[PDB]
């Protein structure tokens, strides 16, 4: 369970339910909560010409540092990635629960091992969700954001990982945490749409409470 | 809007779940229902829940239809690959259906994690049909149950094809319950520009095998033109291609096709 | 003359080895099949009938024996249906009809065997195939339904009879998306008879069927 | 070799070289030979509706069993089926280099395992290829007929000789030994187009020297 | 500027570690590559050329070094290439271009792997695909084309440029069936850039090239 | 009939088979060739013998071009998957070709029995390579080497890939020669309704792969209408996709179209 007092969490006007920031200010009012619920998951779908969909995934990931640093905020992100430069370049800002950042200026102090954790795509689906586990029972009464800043980057995720009882079962472990600690967890994930056969992306989809499509940046969203 | 409601049939003799088919000695029925991922099914598998525990779908129709003339041991077996128990007690406790009258199986939860991964297709079939075969044999004669997604086996389980699932679990499933009803995912049917890939042929027939051995098809389906505020989609009633199981050839399925408006409250009918 | 010969194939009485019957989701076959027991009973030959099943969970009235298969080994298969029909070689035995339900779930490299180990001059074999469930050398060995179709003596091509504004074309169109209109598989159908005859010049005949009154009469197309 | 007072052989008009009957009076013509070569090959083609080419393919065989039966006409034919009931419905009679057969009657004397020999396509290649060298060799100084009756029949050609190395492995095989014997030995197949996928059927075609269409019976050839 | 540009691509002035050239029977590839080491050494920049052969049977007069690929294992490939450039950590030395004849000998689960490990600040890759050369988890996997594509940095599409009567299409549909036409592969010939920038937002242009006189124009479509 | 009769040219200095391809220290050059069932490349292939071994086509043409002004060691290595030796040595004698100017390798005869049954791929590619090298290694500078159908290893050799055959056979084999001839049936292109399966993919590759390496193609196709008497096909001459290896940076194919008569005794060529 979580606090009261979480700076980070608000009921959506659409529910009673407790829903956090994207960090970004338009996606809130567009997902029709004003954010994220707990307990969901979006997958934000992107054409190859990139890269606002790794930007909407930054500032999802910065949102969440910003609540950790001040009643509070603690919360902890996870990143399933293998570029950690991805810590290096979350954008720096300018209740408190939705802020304005800048995509020219970083955070101002860099994200701590404590505040963040990466979990690399090219590890077994058992690790991976082992420590995804692992890492949201140990910060146990803290808000946790899963991102996967790019689902399927080939250069990131081993062929094998393709076949659909990986990729698959990889998505719906997580999606079955993300269910089990409803009260604090939310997951973010993009992708490139041109990588993606689209079986593929049919079953991804499923494994998602929304699906969000970015033309160019306009959002068309499946509820 | 103001729109004029009507009550969902699904059966000649007027009814939506014949209570008949439940206390045959011998005779097993299949439900195969279909819809999008824009359209859930959860409040058809309420009703369903609802018509079979306490004699007619309160959230469907405005009146009730015959009934038993006493409270019998009804009771409902809800399984899901893609939803969490909480997902279907809750919405079930809003609906006011009484917990002792049904039980959730939840292939979610650690579902991977506890019954894939070290563990070879047969044993993962074989276990996932012991949960069904211990939680059937409670009121085996008098229970309904209700499959959500089991299409993902063949996703999730490595090299699983579409006989084995029948062979090892779908078939036998419904050889131990008067009725099954399977619901089911259709958007890999609705990709424009594309047909028939391998992985999808084989999830493909699963449908086509599912409808053969079916008595009755409902599909839900988004409107084919977009999005609307106060219509939520479309409801089917089709003839499945097995014949009903009833010592009653008098009885057949009552072909529709209504809109629906599915509100957070109650959902309605309407031509 | 046409509907005399369709009504000797459906009563077993133009004896004929295997009979194929194809079907779709537009129109199954199990009511084709009521017809041959049908007009077995009615013409006088009342045989034993030897069901396999696949996918048929409520065993049929008329049969008298009736294996599941789901569980079993193709050779554990062979050897249940040969034990219930006569030996091969007696010389003096009842005509057995073996009826499967589906030869979908049998593996096309065991096809011509299967056949091969029932075939029996005391049994006549009726199984149907689903013409739209879909299967080093397989990518040049013949695909089920080719197969299934050269092998045969007897093939009935089971269709739709369309009451309404689609034809048999857009229909299986609105199928392949699993697009599920209203009015299909009906007590009224049709079929298309294929027959092999001794010369090898094969007949071929539509029907339309009545499996409510069990008449039927010649297509005229 | 082969001995020159041989009633079954006869110059073809085309050319100097030895040639044979088909057994059919009207092939023979159409062949452009008057006969079929020794040393070359036919794959007769049909469409389902037996059984022309099963008809084509006794006449063949017939022709040479008359020859070994009254100078000289020793004769050998290797028919490579399952069907062994092939060697009891060919057909009767009614130089003497040709004869007009009689689809009714049989033969008179049934042939016997020494004027005709069986070889099953339910074995390996390497086998099937043993047995027709071998067979070949004993019976020297005969002239050799080999019959495939209907090449790739699935109920006598077990699935995974369908693959590529084995069929045309096999057909190469026996077109090395119509080259290698081409002083007395030919080759007659015929094949059901219905049940042979057209790439492979192109394969089959390149094996033969030449390939016979028929389309009820009217003869389309590919010299 | 479009033309500045390309020139400053070929010229290995624009820096890109992956460049990409797609090409086919109508129109190969190595009257372009001629075109890089040209404005290279032309632009004052000449490097030290690694050309990785897999069916280049002659070797190229303006190589350094030649690696016969045929014959070599997918790592023993990789040590080759590497122990030809610098140490990827030097931070002191001379710029290397790695030309590959043809990436469809890589096996498409090594693709980028391969890539990663040639990548190296004092490199850039220039390898060619052939598009008419046709390539568990294959199925989900992207193919090769796909794959290559989101991976370069940039890339060159290279056509022909008809002179007769029948244009791009119809020539590819000719090329489908083998029927070869005459006027294919050209010293003029026309080549399709797809750069993509530091944003993400990717530029595209056409171009006439003429690989005679060395001299590219921009093309009005 | 009394028909036009035209000169056979392929290259810019007016010559079928330029001389100096053969004497240059390092330079590999690949002519590749396609022909359908119906229209047989022998005719082709013995004029390309009789030019390298004796100056000119005297078969197909009916001039001489310019000639080395002495007869050189000018061999010919002559290798065929489809027809045995006996076909070349037979029409080369009839051509009156004298037999020290050329080898014949038989891979036909007792080729599946000895060469490809009891032995895994490299093995097979491998001693079918040795066997080209020590013919080669007799005249290397001044040989011409002839392959008429390596495509056939594609359906022989079970799993051989069209990488694998040029890996291991094609490329290699190039190397070692000065000329290599590539004799292909394109059959595979021409079936009505049919294109691009997997077995057939493998195999159309190659044609594209050579095609690529050659510098040079030649293409027989029957008239497309259907078959004449006097009138046997069409012979186009096209650029490959590989520059010429030579230092005559002028020299190149000359693109053409005849039409040819492939008569028992003499092939003739006319526009």
């Amino acid at each position: 369970g979580l606090d009261s007092s979480h700076v980070g969490v608000r009921p959506s006007p659409a529910t009673s339910q407790p829903t956090t920031s994207t960090g970004s200010a338009d996606l809130d009012s567009i997902l029709g909560h004003m954010g994220l619920p707990l307990g969901n998951s979006v997958l934000v779908e992107e054409q190859s010409t990139t890269e606002f969909h790794s930007i909407l995934g930054k500032l999802f990931a910065a949102q969440g540092i910003v609540h950790n640093r001040i009643r509070n905020g603690d919360t902890h992100v996870i990143v399933l990635s293998l570029n950690q430069m991805f810590a290096k370049e979350l954008p720096g800002i300018y209740k408190d629960y939705n802020h304005q950042f800048d995509i020219t200026t970083r955070l101002m102090p860099a994200p701590i091992a404590s505040e963040l954790t990466f979990i690399a795509p090219t590890q077994p689906v058992s690790t991976i969700l082992s420590q995804i586990e692992q890492t949201i029972k140990r910060n146990d009464k803290k808000l946790i954001r899963i991102v996967i800043p790019s689902l399927l980057h080939p250069a990131m995720y081993p062929p094998k990982m393709f076949e659909s009882s990986e990729i698959i079962g990889l998505m719906h472990g997580v999606r079955s945490l993300v269910k089990k600690y409803y009260e604090r967890v939310v997951l973010f994930a993009s992708i490139s749409i041109d990588i993606i056969t689209p079986p593929l992306l049919v079953l991804l989809r499923n494994m998602f409470d929304s699906v969000i499509n970015l033309e160019p940046m306009t959002e068309f969203l499946e509820r | 809007g103001s729109v004029q409601r009507q009550d969902l049939v699904l059966f000649s003799d007027q009814s939506v779940l014949p209570a008949h088919f439940f206390q045959d000695s011998n005779s097993h029925n299949l439900f195969f229902i279909t819809h999008q991922s824009c359209t859930q099914p959860l409040w058809m598998i309420n009703a369903l829940v609802e018509t079979h525990v306490l004699g007619s779908p309160s959230s469907l129709n405005e009146s009730s239809s015959s009934m038993l003339p006493s409270s019998t041991r009804s009771h409902a077996v809800l399984a899901s690959f893609i939803h969490e128990q909480n997902y279907f007690t809750n919405s079930l406790n809003k609906l006011k259906i009484p917990s002792n009258n049904y039980n959730v199986l939840d292939f979610l939860s650690d579902f991977i994690v506890n019954n894939i991964h070290n563990k070879p297709r047969d044993k993962i079939l074989s276990d996932v049909l012991a949960k069904f075969s211990a939680a059937i044999q409670n009121n085996p004669t008098d229970t309904i149950v209700i499959i959500e997604q089991p299409e993902l086996l063949l996703s999730l389980v490595s090299g699983l094809t579409c006989s084995e699932l029948n062979n090892k679990f779908i078939t036998p499933l419904l050889r131990q319950c008067k009725v099954l009803i399977i619901v089911s995912n259709s958007d890999i049917f609705n990709i424009d520009e594309y047909d028939a890939s391998v992985h999808s042929s084989n999830l493909q027939n699963f449908y086509k095998s599912s409808f053969i051995k079916s008595m009755i098809n409902l599909n839900l389906n988004p409107l084919k033109t977009g999005f609307a505020k106060d219509v939520t989609g479309s409801l089917h009633v089709c003839r499945g291609g097995a014949p009903i199981a009833t010592s009653n050839t008098s009885l057949h399925v009552v072909e529709n096709e209504y809109l629906y408006l599915n509100e957070k409250e109650s959902t309605k009918l309407f031509y | 003359n046409p509907v005399i010969l369709l009504k000797r194939i459906l009563s077993l009485t133009e004896s004929s080895p295997f009979i194929l019957c194809l079907d779709s989701i537009a129109q199954t076959s199990y009511k084709l099949i009521q017809e041959f027991v049908h007009q077995s009973k009615s013409k006088g030959n009342e045989y034993p009938i030897v069901y396999i099943s696949f996918e048929t969970v409520n065993k049929p009235s008329y049969c008298t024996q009736f294996i599941d298969a789901t569980q079993m080994d193709f050779v554990h298969l062979v050897k249940q249906i040969i034990s219930y029909l006569p030996a091969a070689t007696a010389t003096q035995a009842k005509k057995h009809m073996v009826i499967i339900d589906s030869l979908n779930y049998i593996s096309t490299e065991y096809i011509t065997r299967f056949l091969s180990e029932i075939a029996s001059p005391h049994c006549t074999m009726v199984a149907t195939y689903h013409k739209d469930i879909k299967d080093d050398w397989n990518n040049n060995y013949p695909d089920k339904l080719t197969l299934l179709q050269f092998m045969a003596t007897t093939i009935v091509d089971i269709d739709v009879v369309l009451t309404g504004t689609l034809d048999t074309e857009e229909v299986s169109e609105l199928l392949n998306e699993f697009r599920i209109p209203r009015g299909l598989n009906n007590d009224i159908f049709q079929l298309r008879l294929v027959n092999k005859r001794k010369s090898g010049r094969s007949l071929e005949y539509d029907f339309i069927v009545n499996s409510n009154t069990h008449e039927y009469e010649l297509l005229s197309t």
